[PDB]
């Protein structure tokens, strides 16, 4: 049974915080 | 207060765990009783506050919390085993389907967790618990923290965390999910470091020292120390039994750029999971016996 999917400062950027996460959260 | 104690299971830094029975329904649960004058332990309160807001089959469910003055016990669902015991048992064979199933359950739980803006931050095989029906669950949310508003065992710590990242996203879980994956493929800790220097040394000797193209602004992390240019063993030499799709999944999880590192959703969308063979059903996953 094959699986199928179902539905900032440079420091933050280096860590993975892209300033779009906050906007999407807010 | 209606739970009877049956078996003692162990002690940790924060609490002691006992297998217990709900007298009203004869259900098996795990009671984590927290072992000054600051009140209830902040780890217990953190787990309570996070697990009250979450409900997914691949996240450990907080069922109750009771206690006396400044002492509290947390009632979770009872999990039969963890992924560390699965990996360390030489009598168990970890076929590609089994690895895919563990990967899929971990990533689905992580996708729900990250969608609700919570980072686990303590992902490792002993924190990936399995039950008698094969459903993996993220557990030990004493380190979990909400993310989005402007850590991890050393072996599974992401390089950004090892390099001092105060602010970070889903990658710090994703990297751990990579390491667990590698530990599933090798039956041995992929990057068993000693200090915060030796861990990065092993990471860079195995996967290659990242450069600015592979990880921009890597030098802006607070504890950033630059190592030597290690070529890094090719991924198909380390994981000689890994297929091309599995190698692509590993490469995505082990990208040094956390932004470029695949999130849980796009990891779930990789062809490795939709390729043949499909992940084995949870009821057919190996049991450590
Ligand atoms: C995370 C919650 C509190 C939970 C739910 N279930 N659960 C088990 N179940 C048994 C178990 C799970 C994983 C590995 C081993 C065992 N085990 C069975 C018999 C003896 N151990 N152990 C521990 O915490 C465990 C792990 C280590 C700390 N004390 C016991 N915590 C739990």
């Amino acid at each position: 049974a094959l699986y199928e999917y179902q539905p900032a400062s440079p420091q933050d950027l280096a860590g993975g915080y892209t300033s779009s996460l906050a906007c999407h959260r807010a | 207060k209606r739970y009877e104690k049956l078996d003692f299971l162990g002690e940790g830094q924060f609490a002691t765990v006992y297998k217990a029975r709900d007298k009203n329904t004869n259900q098996i649960v795990a009671i984590k009783k927290i072992k000054a004058k600051d009140g209830i332990n902040r780890t217990a309160l953190r787990e309570i506050k996070l697990l009250q807001e979450l409900s997914h089959p691949n996240i450990i469910g907080l069922l109750d919390a009771f206690g006396h003055k400044s002492n509290i016990s947390l009632v979770f669902d009872f999990m039969e085993t963890d992924l560390e015991v699965i990996i360390k048992d030489n009598s168990l064979v970890l076929t590609p389907s089994h690895i895919k199933a563990y990967m899929l359950m971990t990533l689905q739980g992580l996708e729900y967790l990250h969608q609700h803006w919570i980072l686990h931050r303590d992902l490792k095989p002993n924190n990936l618990l399995l039950d008698e029906n094969g459903v993996l669950k993220l557990a030990d949310f004493g380190l979990a923290k909400s993310f989005g508003s402007p850590v991890v065992t050393r072996w599974y710590r992401a390089p950004e965390l090892l390099f001092g990242a105060r602010m970070y996203g889903v990658g710090v879980d994703m990297w751990a999910v990579g390491c667990i994956l590698a530990e599933l493929l090798l039956r041995v800790p992929f990057l068993p470091g000693d200090s915060d220097l030796d861990q990065l040394t092993r990471i860079f000797e195995t996967l290659g020292t990242p450069t600015e193209e592979q990880w921009p602004d890597m030098c802006s992390l607070p504890d950033y120390v630059t190592f030597k240019s290690f070529p890094g063993i090719p991924l198909h030499h380390i994981f000689s039994a890994a297929g091309d799709d599995l190698l692509d999944l590993i490469q995505g999880l082990f990208l040094f750029n956390p932004c470029a590192r695949i999130t849980a959703t796009q990891a779930l969308k990789m062809k490795y999971f939709s390729n043949r063979p499909g992940p084995t059903p949870g009821c057919q996953l190996p049991r450590p016996n």
